[PDB]
RNA sequence: GUCUUGGGUG
């Protein structure tokens, strides 16, 4: 049923524990390569959606298909609804909200602010603008693999994330 | 009993071009099967409960790619043979190289 | 977490529906069939970005049958829970056994074994909750709780967490 | 990828038997699973002879795929490929 | 390229004869007043005497027919034999082309030469074996219609269309559109089987059959034999 | 019995009493048994001393 | 010919087969890339979507 | 759709990856170990569990479901076991090329005897096809009399048994090599020792072509029969596996108590040649697995090769339902593309009919009409595919026809058939006819086409075969009619002219 | 309901 670019994974005589999933090691699953793929078979960087990218897209995309529902003429509780099914509104109605109520960047011009700040692996580039954090300590035993590459600059990253964090 | 369709049937309907009557023929007019097949290891050991909708190839502990083919009885039992001579037909449906 | 996810979906269309007005319904049909699904690869499809856009290409008629097939191929967004995964959410049941904490389209329960001591339950409040020397887990708090187990049933999966471990649970 | 611009198509221009056998049987069977019909059907009710009125009148809405020996193919509408 | 259904023994008439005959079937002078056009059969007769612009188109048509005959004679068909299997009779179209337009009455022909030459050019020029512009793509396309073209230019000269066949313009340019479509209906369709369709015509006649011949001598060709009877 | 191959077949025959005249030919059959394994067309020949 | 030599063989050796040849698809039970399957047909949308809005999908 | 939904997507056969069963993967694709000779559980209902007939391995039963998938008979397509065998045994299929890795490879630390440094087999190796390579290796590697440092063999083959002659230094010390230490050689080749020699690292290696264990096919494989309403013989590999079981655990009565080395040899060579001619029992030099009644068992190999075996009698060609057979007789009156049919064959054949906006007062006056009189029909199809047997059927009259339905009506005139004459020497040797319905029991045929099919009217007969389809219907009438087969590629000539009383009477 | 043998037909 549901399927993707990921095809064969023939098999080789030898297995491997690989499989396991860690994220704290960097292990995700034979889904989310570090180099993804397109519908076009074409190379492209892989994806991990923090929850202000995710949620710019996802307002974004039921707003344009109610635009396109009307011929061509605002609120979460109201925008999941887009969607076909009662479990489809439901689960929409609780993402939103989810995204609503942990939402630091709540526009998009602070998503592409943070978007050339950051542009590095993409899990802990999205976990820093999902997950606000005081000092170096706090992202560096959360999130264990800043130690072992020795480009932080977390210092400074996080301060002027949490500058740039509306209020609440 | 029923009539054989032999060779030199099979040859003249090739020489005509008519591949769809050849393989109605061969599949709907006789022994046509279906068996599942398992995406990974390619051998028929895939265990399906068709009415409980669960399949599993226990060897490469397999239940998400398997698929379904429209073979003749024969070829089932063709490979079965094999298999029986420690031969691996191994019944793949997409092209690597 | 959210993924965004290049996938697909075969489907198959009778003659009868051979209209002026094709594509637009395989649009509706693949929208209502997604949107909304789990897969234990992939994670809980919530929404489908520029979903009136899925580019339907030319759909292929199957040899003995009549019946056109699509490769309806577009990229999606997707959500995935993995053991290990630190994920908020806020608490929706009550229980003595632990309680019900709702993440993402899901629901996430904590066992009774899994809880700092300092936690202690109470079923005579108002508002009924678990409560502690300066802290009190209400109904509509926020749990930053880790998530160490996740079950892979087809349909609806559920994933049982601990907020035992530090810098986790009540915030 | 594989697909040919419709200026560089190189192959022939005229239906060939097989294609012409093969898309009048698929155009048949889908007339008698109840698909609408492009021809105004005036006499006959064989699906297979609609189906003629229907190719000889450049109304099937088919397309021949033709594979070449490299893996390529080339696209053709059942309308603008030539039938005799 | 062709299907094996759709061609027919046909005579090259560029092959066959002495010198002489050849050059007066086919070698029209304008100067020259006899072995010109008849003149009762054209109404310009009187305007082709003595031209020059056209005695050139009249030399390069005699001379690309030498071309012809010399290529037959020395390469192809050595030994002279000039019948042979080709796709579209071009007998049976001029004779239709007759009935059609009814041709009797030796009428005044109102077909001028250059018209003829042209119109004959344009259609070897219109035969579409492949189709492509790349440059080994238009060297097998000549390549595949030499012989064809040799006939059509043997059959199609300027002195038979206009003495031997009488033809007017509208019957040239009905035998023109028919040799464009009937060979573009000689040429064997994509898909054919001919690899069983040739097993099965070189096999079915073995089943009705001091040199070894016969069925010994095929199994010896076929089973390729280190020694043979 | 138990060693029906290697054995000559066919060297007693159900009698046929379709007519009586294929009974009488049947009573008055005669076998070769070169076996139809082998293309040597020699001994199938009619020949002189067969008069 | 040779069918039991020609499997152990290729057993042993780990051919592939592509199945691009008739046989292969005849004993399958497939449409043979020969004649009238030596192409494929599609399902036109340029020239479906000419037909009145009332022959719709519902 | 006359199979069960299933919920995987249907798809088609692209590329066929033969390989050896790997030991590991053939216990890991089995269902159950197999063990136990004797066949029943002790003449009695039920089966041993662990036997050749275990439930396990699936169903052959109209009435019972196989114990590993949920399915009846009808579905099931049956799951293998497998059986452990005492000592490992060649593969009788394999054994030369045992026999050819043996002389390339050294014999006791499994290296090549050749390096890339011999530039001979330097470019031996650059070839890309397995058995080419596997060929130019093996012509100059197999004579290299040493590696670590130790000489080699010279193999050679008696029978099952592989003698390797080691020329020490006089008296060459020549010893029996088994499957097992053949082995233990064997699983010491390093993958890219193993690449150069031709073999594959997933797919096949070399010491899989030395049998360990063993699968058991399921029954459907091997079905039982019967004899007489109540007598049932197991099929001939049912036998050879029950013997090959007995010597298995004779085997296992060795080494477990006092045995002089003439019976631990004979013992286990006893299960080599049950698991060999288990597949092939045509072995050169030695007798035949026979059974009591003296035929030779019904190997595996002698299952698949032949005139009649599987390859060529039941996948290029087989038996085909919706065919009749006639005397054939002619008719001056009929058209050159017309067939005259019986009744009784117009009747007994059917062609399916969907119901249509169309056809559908026909189709319910045919359905009226019953499966006893023409033009009627024989089954009513649901749109689910649930048959109405319009004969035992007593209510004929209250049938109404759904949109979509499918009605398997009579053969009736201008249907296109296909109509045939063996031997099929070419192509028009088979041609699609429009049929016309006739009294008495020929087949009728248009004098001209006689020549074609090769056909007199002396008691020949010939075959019609009938279209189930639209697609197939039309590929009959446009590609195969009479009339478009009137000339002919063989010789651009007609093949059907004007015969016997026509030339006669118009001359 | 199966395997061999034999007699035949085009
Ligand atoms: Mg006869
Ligand atoms: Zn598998
Ligand atoms: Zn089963
Ligand atoms: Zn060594």
């Amino acid at each position: 049923v549901s399927t993707s670019t990921v095809g064969a994974r023939r098999r080789r005589a030898k297995q491997q524990v690989d499989d396991e999933e860690n994220a704290t090691l960097l292990r995700l699953g034979p889904e989310f390569a570090l180099k993804q793929y397109d519908h076009d078979g074409n190379e492209h960087d892989l994806i991990a959606l923090s929850l202000s990218e995710s949620r710019l897209l996802i307002r974004e995309a039921l707003k344009a298909r109610s635009r396109a529902r009307n011929g061509g003429v605002i609120d979460d509780d109201e925008l999941a609804k887009v969607t076909s099914g009662a479990v489809a509104n439901g689960v929409v109605k609780k993402t939103l909200d989810y995204l609503n109520t942990f939402a630091r960047f709540k526009d998009e011009e602070t998503c592409t602010a943070v978007d050339q700040l950051l542009h590095l692996h993409p899990f802990e580039i999205a976990q820093l603008s999902s997950l606000g954090c005081e000092d170096v300590d706090e992202a560096i035993t959360l999130i264990p693999s800043l130690a072992a590459k020795k480009e932080v600059n977390l210092q400074r990253i996080l301060d002027e994330l949490n500058r740039l964090e509306d209020p609440y | 009993g029923g009539l054989r369709f032999g060779e030199m049937e099979r040859d003249c309907m090739i020489a005509h071009g008519a591949a769809g009557f050849l393989k109605e023929r061969l599949m709907e007019a006789s022994d046509a099967f279906r068996v599942h097949v398992c995406g990974i290891c390619g051998l028929m050991s895939v265990i399906a409960n068709l009415k409980k909708n669960q399949f599993e190839c226990r060897s490469c502990k397999n239940k998400t790619n398997i698929y379904q083919l429209h073979i003749p009885y024969a070829a089932k039992l063709l490979f079965q043979e094999l298999m029986a001579m420690n031969i691996a037909p191994r019944l793949y449906t997409e092209r690597s190289g | 977490m959210f993924f965004l996810k290049d996938l697909s979906l075969i489907l198959t269309l009778h003659p009868s529906y051979f209209g002026p007005q094709m594509n637009q319904y395989l649009r509706e049909k693949l929208l209502t069939d997604v949107e909304g699904t789990c897969t234990g690869q992939f994670g809980y499809i919530v929404t489908v970005l520029d979903g009136m856009n899925i580019d339907v290409g030319k759909g292929r008629i199957i040899p003995g049958s009549g019946s056109a097939e699509f490769e309806v191929k577009y990229r999606a967004v997707v959500w995935k829970p993995f053991k290990g995964e630190v994920v908020d959410a806020i608490v929706s049941n009550v229980s003595p056994i632990g309680f019900f904490a709702d993440v993402g389209p899901l629901n996430v329960f904590v066992s009774t074994r899994l809880i700092p001591d300092n936690l202690v339950y109470n079923p005579s409040n108002s508002p009924p909750a678990y409560m502690s020397n300066d802290e009190l887990i209400t109904k509509g708090s926020k749990v930053r709780l880790k998530v160490v187990g996740t079950r892979t049933d087809v349909n609806e999966i559920y994933a049982i967490g601990s907020i035992k471990e530090d810098f986790l649970g009540a915030i | 990828e594989l697909a040919i611009l419709k200026e560089e198509r190189t192959t022939t221009p005229y239906l060939t038997k097989y294609e012409r056998a093969r898309i009048l049987g698929t155009r048949a069977l889908q007339i008698s699973m109840n698909a609408p019909v492009l021809v105004d059907i005036e006499g006959e009710t064989d699906p297979l002879q609609i189906a003629m009125k229907e190719l000889s009148q450049r109304k099937i809405p088919l397309v021949i795929r033709r594979y070449l020996p490299d893996g390529s193919y080339e696209d053709w509408g059942c309308d603008e490929l030539i039938v005799d | 390229g062709l299907d094996g259904t759709q061609v027919e023994r046909q005579t090259i008439d560029t092959i066959p004869g002495s010198d002489k005959a050849f050059h007066k079937r086919y070698y029209v002078d304008l100067m020259d007043e006899k072995n010109s056009i008849k003149p009762d059969v054209i109404e310009y007769a009187a305007d082709i005497l003595g031209d020059v612009e056209l005695q050139k188109e009249l030399n390069s048509e005699y001379e690309q027919l030498v071309s012809d005959r010399k290529f037959l004679r020395e390469i192809v068909f050595v030994n002279g034999d000039h019948n042979w299997p080709l796709p579209v009779n071009l007998r049976r179209i001029i004779q239709n082309a007759q009935q059609i337009f009814h041709l009797d009455r030796a009428k005044a022909s109102d077909l001028t030469i250059p018209e003829i030459i042209h119109g004959v050019r344009d259609l070897c020029k219109k035969l579409f074996v492949l189709r492509g512009e790349n440059e080994l793509i238009k060297e097998a396309q000549q390549n595949a219609t030499s012989l064809f073209q040799c006939l059509v230019r043997a059959r199609l000269a300027t002195r038979r269309i206009l003495e031997e066949f009488r033809l007017n313009r509208d019957a040239f340019e009905w035998v023109l559109g028919t040799i464009e479509a009937q060979f573009q209906r000689s040429l064997v369709h994509p898909g054919e089987m001919v690899g069983v369709i040739a097993a099965q015509s070189i096999g079915e006649p073995a089943t009705q059959m001091n040199v070894t011949l016969g069925v010994p001598r095929l199994k010896e060709i076929l089973n390729v034999a280190k020694n043979i009877k | 019995q138990k060693k029906a191959m290697s054995s000559r077949a066919g060297v007693s025959q159900v009698l046929n009493r379709y007519t009586y005249s294929s009974t009488l030919s049947h009573l008055r059959r005669t076998n070769t048994p070169i076996g139809r394994d082998g293309k040597l067309a020699k001994p199938r020949q009619l020949h002189n001393t067969h008069w | 010919e040779e069918t039991v030599e020609i499997l152990f063989e290729a057993g042993a050796a780990a051919e592939l087969d592509d199945c691009r040849g008739v046989s292969e698809n005849v004993m399958l039970g497939q449409l043979a890339p020969m004649g009238t399957g030596a192409f494929d047909v599609m399902i036109d949308e340029k020239l479906l979507t000419s037909l009145p809005a009332d022959y719709a999908p519902t | 759709s006359q199979f069960p939904y299933s919920s995987a997507p249907l798809r088609s056969v692209k590329e066929v990856q033969f390989g050896l069963l790997s030991p590991e993967e053939i216990r890991a694709i089995s269902v159950v170990k197999i063990e136990y000779p004797e066949i029943m559980d002790e003449s009695r209902q039920r089966p041993r569990e662990g036997g050749l007939n275990d439930p396990k391995l699936g169903s052959i039963d109209r009435n019972f479901k196989c114990q590993t998938c949920g399915e009846g008979m009808a579905e099931c397509p049956g799951h293998f076991g497998h059986m452990e065998l005492a000592k490992p045994v060649f593969h009788i299929g394999f054994i030369p090329k045992i026999k050819k890795v043996c002389e390339c490879i050294c014999m006791n630390c499994g290296k090549l005897l050749l390096d890339e440094t011999n530039p001979t087999m330097a470019q031996a190796i650059r070839i890309r096809d397995p058995k080419k390579r596997f060929n130019a290796v093996w012509q100059l590697c197999k004579t290299k009399m040493v590696c670590c440092g130790n000489t080699q063999p010279v193999v050679r083959k008696d029978g099952m048994k592989l003698w390797g002659t080691w020329k020490k230094s006089a008296q060459p010390e020549r010893k029996l090599l088994t499957p097992g230490e053949i082995l233990n050689v064997f699983k010491h080749i390093s993958p890219e020792d193993c690449f150069r020699l031709g073999f594959n690292e997933d797919y096949a290696r070399p010491e899989w072509m030395i049998i360990t264990v063993l699968p058991v096919p399921p029954p459907q494989v091997r079905p039982s029969i019967a004899m007489d309403e109540t007598t049932q013989g197991q099929d001939d590999l049912t036998h050879k596996l029950s013997d090959i079981l007995k010597a298995n655990i004779n085997v296992q009565k060795l080494e477990m108590d006092g045995s002089p080395q003439h019976i631990i040899n004979e013992v286990e060579q006893l299960l080599q040649f049950h698991v060999a001619t288990y597949m092939d029992n045509d072995i050169a030099g030695q007798p035949q697995a026979l059974q009591k009644s003296g035929r030779p068992v019904k190997a595996i190999r002698a299952r698949l090769k032949g005139k009649e075996g599987r390859l060529r009698g039941n996948l290029m060609g087989k038996r085909v339902d919706f065919s009749a057979r006639t005397v054939i007789s002619g008719d001056p009156n009929l058209e050159l593309d017309q067939v005259g049919v019986p009744i009784s064959i117009a009747k007994t054949l059917s062609y399916p009919e969907t119901v249509t906006q169309y056809n559908i007062h026909r189709l319910t006056e045919y359905v009226r009409n019953g499966p006893n009189e023409h033009p009627g029909a024989k089954y009513v199809i649901r749109d689910n595919g649930d048959r109405i047997d319009l004969r035992y059927h007593k209510r004929a009259g209250d049938i109404v026809l759904q949109y979509g339905w499918k009605v398997e009506r009579h053969l009736m005139d201008d249907d296109p058939v296909l109509f045939n004459r063996q031997p099929s020497l070419h192509k028009m040797s088979m041609m699609a006819h429009r049929v016309k319905v006739m009294p008495y029991s020929t087949f009728r045929l248009n004098l001209s086409v006689t020549s074609p099919y090769n056909a007199d009217f002396d008691g020949d007969e010939m075959n019609l075969h009938v279209p189930q389809s639209e697609e197939t219907r039309a590929e009959l009438s446009q590609l195969c009619a009479v009339p478009l087969q009137i000339v002919s590629p063989q010789s651009n000539k007609p093949v059907m002219g004007i015969v016997q009383d026509t030339l006669c009477g118009v001359r």
